[PDB]
């Protein structure tokens, strides 16, 4: 998380670390959908290009963590997978179109104060919370700077960018499976999502029920908070059909 | 059931230090 | 997954010229000082992904 600032303890209670069994190494960020299946960017799971393709036996989640590095006993729980899903029309080649992946747990964690599921948006929560210039926020032990690491969870608020504004940005193929989201350059205010960020959430706060939503997946970026350039993260919404036959028929 | 409400915060009447920046930005 | 500046002539899937990836099916041609890089056509090598951490309990490694 490039200019944020520390997390306050408890502030993202389903804040997922990634992380792999050996070398033990942070990997991603995920994030805590219910009791046995968190939510992460597919490009976290499976990328050709860097012969990445891990499977359930290669990870481990860390829920209920603060310190990017201490070992939490008795406060962050690490759970193995049962299974690893991957959205079937996940493009990597190109440009990390539906780039979303669910991972189920071995078993069912108790939540506790540091460990609690986020909502998932329906549609009506996309429609009132998914327009240009509503902040969103983004947490996770990522770089904070492109060219180090964090010692705490970190946290940034980021507004929604118009979709045309997204596409002038860059070259890439933006689909109506991603959003974007930073601060304009004439803005006066900076931050972005970096490296180890990725598959980590980023959510919003409705004011009709007091509930956080995620709305977005970190997903991708052409370096990290750079003047004309926007961190893009995969659309929850559109993809919860796929999120919804996944637990329905696994679950 | 109470996803999305925060053991630390919501479920105790407590704000986070940033989230009104957030609220602030649906008007 | 964050792009980042292409560091060798023959890399892609990094940044090549100015904040725009050098996609798949090209390449990067890097200049020397003074000389911009060049995204061309060709056989690229993405370029390699870029702690620290206390030790976890045995029980969940196997
Ligand atoms: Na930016
Ligand atoms: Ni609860």
């Amino acid at each position: 998380i490039v200019e944020g600032s520390d997390a306050e303890i408890g502030m993202s209670p389903w804040q997922v670390m990634l992380f792999r069994k050996s070398p033990q190494e942070l990997l991603c960020g995920a994030s805590l959908i219910s009791d046995r299946w968190v939510l992460t960017a597919a490009h976290c799971l499976l990328y050709p290009p860097w012969d990445k393709n891990f499977t359930e036996n290669d990870l481990l989640v860390r829920i209920g963590k603060h310190s990017r590095t201490r070992y939490e006993r008795n406060i962050e729980k690490i759970s193995m997978l049962e299974k690893i899903y991957i959205h079937p029309r996940y493009n990597w080649r190109e440009n990390l179109d539906r780039d979303i992946a669910l991972m189920k747990l071995k078993k069912p964690v108790a939540f506790s104060d540091y460990i609690h599921p986020v909502c998932l948006p329906d549609r009506e929560t996309a429609a009132s919370l998914l327009q240009a210039g509503y902040k969103g926020r983004v947490t996770g032990w990522g770089n904070l700077k492109e060219t180090g690491q964090p010692s705490v969870l970190q946290v940034v608020n980021l507004p929604i960018v118009e979709r045309p504004v997204c596409k002038d940005s860059t070259r890439i193929r933006i689909t109506d499976n991603m959003f974007c989201a930073g601060y304009k350059p004439d803005e006066g205010k900076r931050g972005d999502a970096c490296e180890g960020d990725s598959g980590g959430p980023f959510v919003m706060k409705s004011p009709f029920n007091n509930r956080w939503y995620q709305m977005g997946i970190v997903s991708w970026g052409e370096g990290c908070d750079r003047d004309g350039k926007y961190g893009f993260y995969t659309h929850v919404f559109r993809l919860k059909k796929w999120i919804q036959k996944v637990i329905d028929q696994f679950g | 059931a109470d996803c999305g409400l925060r053991p630390l915060f919501e479920k105790k009447s407590l704000e986070d230090k940033t989230e009104r920046e957030l609220l602030e930005s649906y008007i | 997954l964050t792009y980042t500046d292409c560091t060798e002539s023959g890399q892609n899937l990094c940044l090549c010229e100015g904040s725009n990836v050098c996609g798949q099916g090209n390449k990067c041609i890097l200049g020397s000082d003074g000389e911009k890089n060049q995204c061309v056509t060709g056989e690229g090598t993405p370029k390699p992904q870029s702690g620290d951490f206390e030790e976890i309990p045995e029980e969940y490694l196997q």
